[PDB]
């Protein structure tokens, strides 16, 4: 139940650490495969998968992108409507707010429909 | 393969202009779900809405001017009649303006004559 | 009555008018805020809506007249079959003369009147300025 | 006594009182004859330059004691979008006018110096053809002041120099202070005279360049007020 | 900071290139699943033939195209297949008085040089008094051009000198 | 409230980090294609690694932005979505908001583009002046007031921060005949034709006359006066002179291109 900014701040360093571990496991797996395919047997030890790491890194990246996208959409939809009405919630009553919003939607739809009909009738 | 040698094009320059005009409005009118994002796309849309429209408008204007050239070299009597009509209209407008100015001047003269009683 | 030259002039004027009305309606739509913004419930909204309706109706009329004059001009193709004027550039009259003379006389009288008009304007504006 | 608190060095100490009497009436009469002469010169230039772009002046309502204000624009025949040169000069009494063409080009004239009007008319015709090419085609912006001399530049440096290619052709003009102001040449791409000696050896035979001048021969052309240059530019592509 | 992959890829000098495939391709094919990541078909025999086999150095062709209708150049019995490529006969047909055409044999068209040839100087210029004065000032003017160019520069200099010494 | 730009930049940075990781691990899946002199693939590898480091640094830098997410749960947006379940059968309001924003931006761009209209020529009210003057005076640091002492002429006066007031006359439209004067004025009981200065404000008056003769639009004089006022507002600093030094001459100013520099250089 944290804020999106808090989730971003707590995801970024885990993201960096996941990237570091990804590079490390990739290097280890690559050097093991090379020593087992080019030179002599030296890396006789169980290595990681390098896939369970990259999948988790991609998951962290995607989750951070989704959190930031949600925050951006929230701030955008809160900014455009803040400049269209005052604040009134537990300066204005709720039924009047609903009626004003309905009238605004109706007027915008009417303008759009009139413009579309005129543009279609133009040709 | 239009970018090759041939290039089919017919029945344009009037309906083509009308089609471009009614078509580059589609960015505004659409029975679709307007996405909740808009950046650097409406710009490149309106760019080609305006550029091709101005181009075809200038094409139509050049066609009209070419028609004017062919008409002047083929029939100057129409140009003479148009010039005569324009001169008559200018004379009528000048006479009307002079009459209005004279009416206003006479009104102001009567106003001054009535106001200078002292 | 052919009036084909005036037809082409009216067509060019109609093209320019269509361009100008497009510019005007776009400038009008630019400053078209939300209807229930602060105070203007419907008055300004209905006024702008009626203005846009008149704009679009006159634009439709302009397009109709443009199609009509284009059809008339394309149908008026007669005489000068080659018409190489686009590539062959160099590289009745008594009534016109009388009308020009009358217009010149009227313009001379107009200038004579304007001289006294501006003289009176200067005199008044310069005499009332030296007051006090 | 206001010189006490606001100590003025020599401005108010001299502006508190000045001479008057006959000098003021003399200055007023000088301003009167100067305005009359300027108006007569403008009217004469209008009556003379008939086929040229008719000059359009506009006076002002606020005519002060000594100074005044006069406005004027070129405004070629039937073209409101060609107002590329419009100046506002004030005709002071004890000095000469101080006109500014468009771009802060402040200058000071003399009693009978009116060649500035002719030079401005020439370069305004130049700017008019420039704008009408920029409206209708691919006109670059090399309409410089004057360059290298078309007619030896008699008439105070008035010598236009601008060109514009619409499609494959190209059109150039050079107007001046009535010393060959009707100089217009349009050079096409293909023509009769050629030289297949070193051109045939060139792969993809070059018919795209435009060499032969083929002067326009501005005689009996449909130029009503020189604003009909587009009326010839329309001869680009059907 | 994570220079491990960099130093390992740098250490991987040997010629055998199959470890990277077996090490990476499985993961990418598992996550990214394109049966044809580049479904476009590419089968190309690029070069069929590219030669006109009749072209003189193209750079000279550009200049002969940029020439004014007053000038006109040609070719004499030509030792100019590809190397000299020019020794022309340019007659300065113009409004003023005519003259004798020069040769102006130029170097390869890359032009780290100029044209001037001065072949017919012997009999043509000494014979006439006006032609003698034409050569005089024109030589001094050509001894001024810094790295003159073949057709346009030298031809314009010749015309200017011819119509300047004319006085 | 400029967090939208920072959020867009952060989204782009994360997308760039993902794309850079993908490009690195796709190029590493391919050895040296064709070198024939020396394996130049190490250069591309180092470039891709540096690009990944650049993207990580960009994300870390964008982390410094986005100070805090305020409360105000969508700023009075929840009325039927989070409100009564009857009220939300709601997407009509959001669709209308988005469509209005898109229409406004598109019309603005279209007007700004079609400003260069192909209008051939023009052939075939002393009540709004006070309103326009008040609307223009609503701008900050531009306290003006009109007097109208003689006739319908609007002999207004402006003063921004200094005592360089400008008595710009008008004609109920297309205001002209301006005269600037600094540090005292209004002699007697009205304006004046003094135009006195220190050979500096004379150039300012010349530039103002050039501007008044420059902004002559065919219609919409309110936009003309607004442009004139925002052009005049640029004279509040006088502390810049590109293309030259600060003191090439006594004065330095000609901003028709919104960048004032030394005179006699344009």
């Amino acid at each position: 139940d944290f804020d999106p900014v808090q989730r971003y701040k707590m995801l970024i360093p885990q993201l960096k650490e996941s990237l570091q571990t990804l590079m490390k496991v990739a290097a280890q797996n690559l050097i093991q495969n090379t020593n087992i395919d080019n030179g002599q047997k030296s890396s006789d030890a169980p290595l990681q998968r390098f896939d369970k790491c990259l999948e988790e890194f991609y998951a962290l990246c995607d989750q951070l992108e989704l959190c930031l996208r949600l925050a951006h959409e929230c701030l955008s939809q809160s900014c455009d409507s803040a400049k269209h009405s005052p604040t009134l919630v537990p300066s204005l009553p709720y039924p009047q707010y609903l009626a004003v919003i309905k009238a605004q939607i109706t007027c915008a739809k009417d303008i759009h429909t009139a413009l579309l009909d005129c543009a279609n009738k133009v040709t | 393969a239009a970018p090759g040698a041939p290039r089919p094009s017919n029945s344009t320059l009037v309906d083509e202009l009308e089609s471009s005009f009614e078509a580059c409005f589609a960015s505004l009118v659409s029975q679709d779900y307007v996405n909740g994002t808009d950046q650097e796309e409406i710009r490149t849309g309106v760019d080609q809405c305006i550029q091709k429209f101005l181009d075809i408008a200038r094409q139509t204007e050049c066609f009209f001017l070419q028609k004017r050239l062919q008409l002047s070299v083929q029939k100057p009597d129409q140009v003479i009649k148009e010039d005569v009509s324009e001169l008559r209209s200018e004379l009528q407008r000048k006479d009307a303006l002079v009459q209005k100015h004279l009416t206003k001047l006479r009104h102001w003269q009567q106003v001054l004559e009535d106001i200078n009683v002292q | 009555e052919v009036n084909t030259a005036t037809l082409c002039r009216i067509g060019q004027e109609t093209v320019q008018d269509i361009v100008y009305r497009t510019m005007e309606i776009f400038q009008l739509l630019r400053n078209m805020q939300l209807p229930n913004g602060v105070t203007y419930h419907t008055g300004t909204y209905q006024d702008r809506l009626t203005k846009l309706q008149d704009h679009l109706r006159q634009l439709s009329i302009l397009f109709r007249k443009l199609r009509l004059v284009y059809d008339k001009c394309n149908e008026n193709c007669g005489g000068m079959d080659p018409i190489p004027v686009e590539q062959l550039i160099p590289y009745e009259r008594r009534e016109i003369v009388e009308v020009n003379k009358k217009l010149k006389q009227k313009n001379q009288q107009l200038k004579q009147i304007m001289d006294q008009l501006r003289n009176l304007i200067w005199d008044i504006n310069a005499m009332l300025a030296m007051r006090n | 006594r206001l010189s006490g608190p606001q100590a003025f060095d020599k401005n108010e100490i001299n502006s508190i009182q000045s001479t008057e009497g006959l000098l003021e009436k003399i200055i007023k009469q000088a301003k009167h004859i100067f305005l009359r002469s300027r108006t007569a010169a403008t009217i004469d230039s209008l009556a003379s330059r008939i086929e040229d772009p008719q000059i359009q002046a506009h006076w002002s309502n606020i005519n002060d004691v000594y100074e005044s204000s006069v406005k004027v624009l070129i405004t070629s025949q039937g073209y409101e979008q060609i107002c590329k040169s419009i100046q506002l000069q004030l005709n002071i009494g004890v000095e000469q006018v101080r006109v500014v063409h468009r771009d802060g080009r402040v200058i000071m004239l003399s009693h009978q110096e009116q060649e500035l009007q002719d030079f401005l008319l020439s370069q305004m015709s130049q700017h008019q053809v420039h704008a009408v090419q920029q409206l209708a085609w691919q006109v670059l912006s090399f309409s410089n002041h004057v360059g290298l001399g078309p007619i030896e530049s008699i008439g105070n440096a008035s010598a236009i120099t601008v060109a514009s290619p619409s499609g494959d052709y190209a059109i150039s003009v050079r107007n001046g202070p009535e010393s060959g102001s009707k100089i217009m040449v349009q050079f096409p791409r293909n023509q009769c005279k050629d030289l297949p000696k070193s051109d045939v050896l060139q792969d993809s035979k070059w018919s795209h360049l435009r060499g032969p001048f083929k002067e326009v021969q501005w005689n009996k052309m449909e130029g009503r007020n020189f604003v009909y240059k587009m009326e010839l530019l329309m001869s680009a592509l059907s | 900071q994570p220079l491990l992959d960099a130093v390992l890829a740098n250490i991987r000098s040997p010629v055998f290139n199959h470890s990277l495939y077996r090490t990476f391709v499985p993961a990418m094919m598992a996550i990214h699943g394109p049966p044809i990541v580049s479904p476009v078909v590419c089968s190309r025999k690029r070069r069929f033939e590219e030669d006109e086999r009749q072209s003189i150095p193209n750079v000279l062709q550009g200049e002969v195209a940029r020439l004014d209708p007053k000038f006109l150049v040609n070719l004499d019995p030509s030792h100019c297949s590809n190397n000299g490529t020019v020794h022309l006969i340019c007659k300065l047909d113009d409004k003023d008085l005519p003259s004798v055409p020069p040769l102006e044999l130029s170097v390869p068209a890359d032009y780290p040089a100029q044209s001037p040839m001065w072949i017919d100087r012997q009999w043509q210029y000494d014979a006439n008094p006006f032609l003698q004065s034409v050569h005089r000032c024109m030589t001094s003017r050509l001894l001024q051009l810094p790295d003159k160019h073949s057709v346009t520069a030298l031809l314009n200099t010749w015309a200017q000198s011819i119509h300047q010494a004319c006085l | 409230g400029v967090n939208l730009e920072a959020f867009s930049q952060a989204i782009s940075a994360i997308q760039a980090l993902r794309s850079s990781v993908s490009r690195v691990f796709d190029c590493l899946k391919d050895g040296m294609r064709n070198k024939e002199t020396l394996e130049g693939r190490e250069k591309a590898f180092i470039a891709n690694f540096q690009d990944n480091l650049h993207s990580v640094n960009r994300d870390l830098n964008e982390l410094e932005r986005l100070s805090n997410l305020v409360g105000k749960p969508s700023e009075n947006h929840p009325l039927h979505n989070s409100g009564l379940l009857s009220l939300d059968p709601y997407s009509q309001l959001l669709q209308a908001y988005k469509w209005s924003n898109k229409l406004q931006y598109h019309a603005g761009l279209a007007s700004g583009l079609l400003n260069q209209q192909s209008l051939k020529r023009s052939a075939n009210p002393q009540y709004v002046d006070d309103v326009i003057s008040r609307i223009d005076r609503m701008f900050p640091e531009m306290s003006i007031h009109l007097s109208r002492p003689n006739g319908t002429s609007a002999m207004l006066l402006v003063t921004l921060g200094k005592v360089l007031k400008v008595i710009v006359v008008m004609r109920s439209l297309f205001i002209d005949r301006t005269i600037v004067k600094g540090y005292n004025t209004e002699d007697g009981k009205l304006d004046i034709w003094s135009k006195s200065s220190y050979q500096v404000f004379q150039k300012v008056t010349d530039h103002a006359t050039t501007a008044l003769l420059h902004y002559q639009l065919p219609q919409m004089p309110d936009v003309v006066v607004r442009s004139f006022m925002t052009w005049l507002r640029s004279y509040i600093k006088l502390f810049q002179a590109p293309c030259q030094r600060c003191g090439k001459f006594l004065q330095d100013g000609l901003p028709p291109t919104w960048r004032d520099f030394r005179t006699l250089e344009a």
